[PDB]
């Protein structure tokens, strides 16, 4: 478990490159920023999926923050952060020797609205019909979000039933639609107050477009998150 | 390497038609049945020091997407006009901006339609409002 070091603070963007000869091995990355504000921090791909934890300086206390650990996940993290405190972010196994970049971004615009979470990248809603996404879950006020694109081609039109809902925990659910330009994403606040756990309502969304459910997890009754997207027509 | 609207040549359809193609055809720009002619391919070239794109036809390389004194889309010389921001809002789906404002407003492309139908309709650029007007949604689909 090499620790590595950023050692001068980034601001707005940067870019760290994994050396490729500690892919073997669990390894962490200790950071600050230049000025206080919410990042995006990613992996190429947004895989794999990055831990953050919070540093209080020998050293006081390590908090987690953010971020999970799912092998072959997608997901990026959206977190705000001060600089006056210290920062680790735990990179799993790439049990792959491709070399992976670590992306930070200062965030200015509408994924503001997601501090602090990870956001999962769903990418296989190729049909109608159950799905579902396991993760460990965030405790009682914390925030663990989802990406997904709805089937079909987009025409402004066509639109699918999408059940959203959870297992065992209890969630509180925000849902924004999402557009991007060169600045990066535009959203927009669709929907609010969405209590997750055995939902029955149903929502009409576009074929074809993107959307982002916000999870406030409000009871913690399993280990792990469940979340449930059925899609029907 | 950018993944938005990485450089290169494209179609250029309306969302109302997947098998109706952008070229130009006597000064207007209008949807017409598939050529495989160098007409109806585009040419997309992100400008940094702008931050927009600039879209010129490949059979008519120094010819631009642009707009003349009337809300018409032209093929132009190179210009200020011809600076576009795009919008994507789903996978291959985009509402094209001009960089100019005049008023407070935006302006899109924006095609005419008949119920769904945009044969021989003229391509205009018109204030735009929201991202659910379907008349100033296009696809720019990489070839």
């Amino acid at each position: 478990e090499n620790i590595q070091e950023i050692n001068t603070a980034i601001s707005d963007n940067y870019t760290y490159n994994i050396p490729g000869i500690v892919n073997n091995n669990p390894f962490y990355i200790l950071f600050t920023v230049n000025t206080t504000g919410i990042y995006k921090i990613n992996a190429q791909n947004n895989l794999p999926s990055l831990k953050i934890y919070e540093a209080i300086g020998d050293i006081k206390a390590i908090n987690y923050i953010t971020g999970f650990d799912s092998p072959n996940a997608k997901s990026y993290l959206v977190v705000l952060l001060n600089k006056d405190k210290n920062y680790y972010i735990r990179v799993p196994q790439t049990s792959s020797n491709i070399e992976n970049q670590i992306q930070f971004k200062r965030e200015e615009g509408d994924l503001r609205n997601l501090m602090n979470s990870s956001v999962n990248i769903i990418d296989n809603l190729n049909s109608t019909g159950a799905h579902y996404y396991t993760r460990q879950s965030p405790d009682v006020h914390d925030y663990i979000s989802y990406e997904f694109t709805i089937p079909g081609n987009f025409n402004n039109k066509d639109t699918s039933n999408i059940r959203l809902y959870t297992s065992y925990n209890q969630g509180i659910g925000t849902l924004f639609r999402v557009t991007e330009t060169i600045d990066g994403y535009n959203l927009i606040n669709i929907q609010q107050n969405l209590h997750l756990l055995n939902n029955t309502n149903s929502i009409r969304l576009l074929n074809g477009a993107i959307y982002i459910l916000k999870v406030e997890v409000t009871e913690l009754n399993n280990y792990n998150i469940r979340l449930h997207i059925d899609i029907t027509n | 390497e950018r993944t938005f609207l990485p450089n290169g040549n494209y179609n250029i359809k309306s969302i109302f038609s997947g098998s109706l193609y952008l070229n130009p055809v006597s000064k207007s720009l209008t949807f017409s049945n598939e050529s495989s002619a160098n007409n109806q391919k585009w040419n997309v070239e992100y400008m940094a020091e702008n931050r927009c794109f600039k879209i010129s036809n490949v059979a008519e390389p120094n010819k631009y997407l642009s707009y003349d004194n009337f809300g018409f889309i032209s093929l132009d010389s190179l210009s200020n006009r011809c600076y576009w921001f795009p919008i994507k809002i789903a996978v291959n789906t985009y509402i094209m901006l001009s960089l100019n404002k005049v008023n407070e407003l935006d302006y899109a492309w924006d095609i005419y339609d008949t119920n769904e139908n945009i044969l021989s309709q003229p391509l205009l650029l018109l204030p735009n409002f929201d991202i659910y007007n379907s008349n100033q949604m296009f696809k720019l689909e990489k070839i």
